[PDB]
């Protein structure tokens, strides 16, 4: 299964990331599963022409293309030229055309590539959009409509940068006639990964669930949730974070950072607008704006005054302790 | 007029300061009326 | 307001002297109720009276 693996307007991330990969590790799953890494910027030996001959041939069709992953935004700017990411002797735009075109999937890795991410933050200047979507909106760059050779849309494995797992095991998946396992939201995400929440396997939903509220980065992250002062999206951001551990160690969550909700397509969400970045946006003080996914305000806030009642002496104290 | 009348109430002062004071609390009035429309969303759920 | 229904709460945790074990009832059917409790009305009037004859018997048993 040849693999082409482009990056538009991307910080390397989901690269970064996917190196990290074990079980299978980057280089098992490169050579040891049957996947065929054609090149990828960061990665590939081939250079200039060498390099766009691979592209070339993938593009029209001289050799298959398989699974044409993008990393990183589809860069429209200036002027929907493209020319602010200009690859290989051409806007990227026109290889991701070509490439999504010529691919039997399509997989965008990051909410670059998925959704657009942060450089489609306003005032997005490099015109960036994701392949199939931008932000929430379906269409993206290839259009809703956009099917590969294998009839599947864009897989998008979002996240900012996605974990190895997101990916590698949809490769091995792939490479394991596991393919008709996979099965796509309706973000185009693998369910396998984002039914789950954030929040799913946080350490700590207990003190979610008990409305008690981690006060304080450092040490008072010992304790609480994150979810009430720093505006923890776990509760609305579907991901396996704290079901699939992070470096096989962590997340986010655990080490007493908020969700930022990088799987979700608004990512970065409200772009970062003054007064959102590890807070909690309340209403009155004391409701949040946004409440956990599939709850209305007025349950949840009955609900929390309850287990606030309720809440035991331990889920008031200290318990990722030294 | 019967619009011009209520329009002397936006500049009459005790009304205004009540008016404002409802514009001070109104995200609590959308957050309450949000709620509510979530609740009766999931009302089936 | 929620720390003071839980301050609240945790003052009615604290309870004593109140003893609620394994409370049964069944059978009461089969007993004769109905004939019981006319047949003690038809003794009330004599068990009222037979009182201080009763407690004679009694004290005499208290030994
Ligand atoms: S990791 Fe980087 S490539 Fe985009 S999805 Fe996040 S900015
Ligand atoms: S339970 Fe965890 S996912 Fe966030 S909302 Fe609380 S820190
Ligand atoms: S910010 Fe992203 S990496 Fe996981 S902990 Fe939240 S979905």
């Amino acid at each position: 299964a040849s693999v082409l693996w482009f990056q538009g307007g991307a910080c390397s991330g989901n690269t970064m990331s996917f190196l990290n990969a074990d079980e299978p590790n980057v280089v098992d799953l490169i050579v040891d599963f049957g996947l065929d890494l054609l090149w990828h910027p960061s990665l590939g030996l081939e250079l200039g022409n060498n390099a766009q001959k691979v592209f070339w041939d993938c593009a029209k069709g001289e050799r298959p293309l398989d699974i044409f992953v993008f990393e990183g935004t589809v860069i429209e700017a200036p002027n929907g030229t493209g020319q602010m990411d200009m690859f290989a002797g051409r806007p990227m735009k026109d290889w991701v055309t070509d490439l999504a075109g010529a691919a039997q999937i399509v997989v965008a890795i990051g909410d670059c590539a998925c959704f657009g991410g942060i450089p489609a933050m306003e005032p997005n200047p490099s015109g960036s959009t994701g392949l199939q979507f931008h932000k929430r909106e379906k269409g993206g760059f290839l259009g809703p409509d956009f099917r590969s050779k294998m009839g599947l849309p864009v897989i998008n494995v979002p996240g900012c940068p996605a974990h190895p797992d997101w990916i590698t095991q949809i490769l091995v998946a792939l490479a394991t006639g596991r393919a008709g396992d996979i099965t796509l939201d309706d973000l185009h995400r693998p369910e396998t990964f984002f039914k789950t929440f954030t929040q799913t396997g946080c350490t700590r939903v207990q003190f979610f669930e008990y409305k008690q509220s981690t006060l304080s980065f450092g040490e008072g992250t010992r304790t609480g949730c994150l979810f009430y002062e720093f505006g923890c999206r776990g509760p609305m951001t579907h991901s396996p974070c704290n079901r699939i551990l992070w470096n096989r160690q962590s997340s986010k969550t655990r080490a007493g950072m908020p969700c930022l909700g990088c799987t979700e397509p608004e990512f970065p969400h409200f772009d970062l607008a003054p007064g959102t970045v590890f807070k909690t946006q309340k209403v009155s003080g004391m409701i949040p704006k946004e409440v956990p996914e599939g709850t209305d305000h007025l349950t949840y806030m009955g609900l929390a005054a309850a287990a606030r009642i309720a809440a035991p002496q331990w889920s008031k104290e200290d318990m990722f302790v030294v | 007029s019967p619009v011009d009348g209520i329009r002397r109430r936006l500049d009459d002062p005790q009304v205004a300061e009540a008016l404002n004071s409802l514009l001070d609390h109104a995200d609590l009035l959308a957050v309450l009326v949000k709620g509510l429309d979530g609740f009766v969303r999931r009302g089936d759920d | 307001i929620a720390n003071n229904l839980t301050s609240a709460i945790g003052e009615l945790k604290a309870l004593n002297a109140a003893d609620t074990p394994i409370p049964a009832l069944a059978a009461l059917k089969d007993v004769d109720l109905a004939g019981l409790a006319n047949s003690l009305a038809t003794l009330s009037g004599g068990l009222v009276k037979a009182t201080p004859a009763l407690n004679a018997v009694l004290d005499s048993l208290t030994d």
